[PDB]
């Protein structure tokens, strides 16, 4: 598994780690999820989101 | 917006209306709640101009309306229209007092140069404001949206006469009818991933509206985010 496809299952950024892994993380105002692929909420009101629902 | 659609409102949270000398001269995106990002040729000197967050009625009244002063501007410091009249086209607005932060008011998220650009190669981004509806008539009262496709840097070139620069990038359809104007000016070019919108780019110029052969032509913010994030640092 690497960043090479699909950009290592990350969601938002993919960074290759030394021991043949992908090493996933999320722009500023979101965390993680414990997938540890997705990017999820860490604040009231995140950049790039609608959240007045549709 | 030409040929646009309405936006709903919360649509788009980070979009912003500029008035100075006259309403909605130009438009913007947020970069956080004391920073805009918008158009640096929207920045005539001896405008007071006012940022309006939230709104989605140009003339009506949501109650979701933020209005701010704008204290400081900096435009990119190798802007210079006596030079070339759109190149380097983009400028941080400082607000007076901070945006209170909501639904309707939310900003634009700023990924590093590289994956700003890899979101642009993504090809194809939502474009806003309440810029011209028609080549030539009238502003609009709803804010407008567009998703555009990225044009061929190759191709653009050939559509024009005029310098298409690396800090620049082309969107819109060869065969014309829908496409950014004027007055849309500073707003948003954003791509959607996953649910999150990232800034790829700033509506700047463009030789007519949504005419056939003639594309749209965005700020490369790629080439500007190390930039932006220096100079729009909260403490
Ligand atoms: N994506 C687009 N197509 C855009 C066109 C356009 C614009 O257009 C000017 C205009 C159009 C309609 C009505 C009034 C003014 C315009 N600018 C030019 C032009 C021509 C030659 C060189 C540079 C600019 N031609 O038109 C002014 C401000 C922003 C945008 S964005
Ligand atoms: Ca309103």
């Amino acid at each position: 598994m690497t960043c090479n496809i699909k950009n290592g299952r990350c969601e938002q950024f993919c960074k290759n780690s030394a021991d043949n892994k992908v090493v996933c993380s999320c722009t500023e105002g979101y965390r993680l999820a414990e997938n540890q692929k997705s990017c999820e909420p860490a604040v009231p009101f995140p950049c790039g989101r609608v959240s007045v629902s549709q | 917006v030409v040929g646009g659609e309405d936006a709903k409102p919360g649509q788009f949270p980070w979009q912003v209306v500029l008035n100075g000398k006259v309403d909605a001269f130009c438009g913007g995106s947020i970069v956080n709640e004391k920073w805009i990002v918008t158009a640096a040729h929207c920045v005539e000197t001896g405008v007071k101009i006012t940022v309006v967050a939230g709104e989605h009625n140009i003339e009506e009244t949501e109650h979701t309306e933020q209005k701010r002063n704008v204290i400081r501007i900096i435009p990119h410091h190798n802007y210079n229209a006596a030079i070339n009249k759109y190149n380097h086209d983009i400028a941080l607005l400082e607000l007076d007092e901070p945006l209170v932060l909501n639904s309707y008011v939310t900003p634009i998220c700023i990924a590093d140069k590289e994956y700003t650009n890899i979101f642009l190669k993504f090809g194809s981004g939502y474009v806003s404001g309440w810029g011209r509806v028609f080549h030539k008539g009238r502003s609009a009262l709803v804010l407008q949206y567009l998703r555009v496709p990225l044009v061929d840097r190759a191709t653009c070139l050939r559509s024009t006469k005029f310098t298409i620069y690396n800090n620049m990038f082309c969107a819109g359809f060869h065969e014309g009818g829908r496409d950014s104007c004027q007055g849309d000016s500073g707003g948003p070019h954003v791509t959607e991933v996953e649910g999150t919108s990232f800034l790829t780019g700033i509506i700047s110029w463009g030789e007519e509206c949504a005419m056939k052969g003639k594309y749209g032509i965005y700020t490369k913010v790629s080439r500007y985010v190390n930039w932006i994030k220096e100079k729009t640092k909260l403490t």
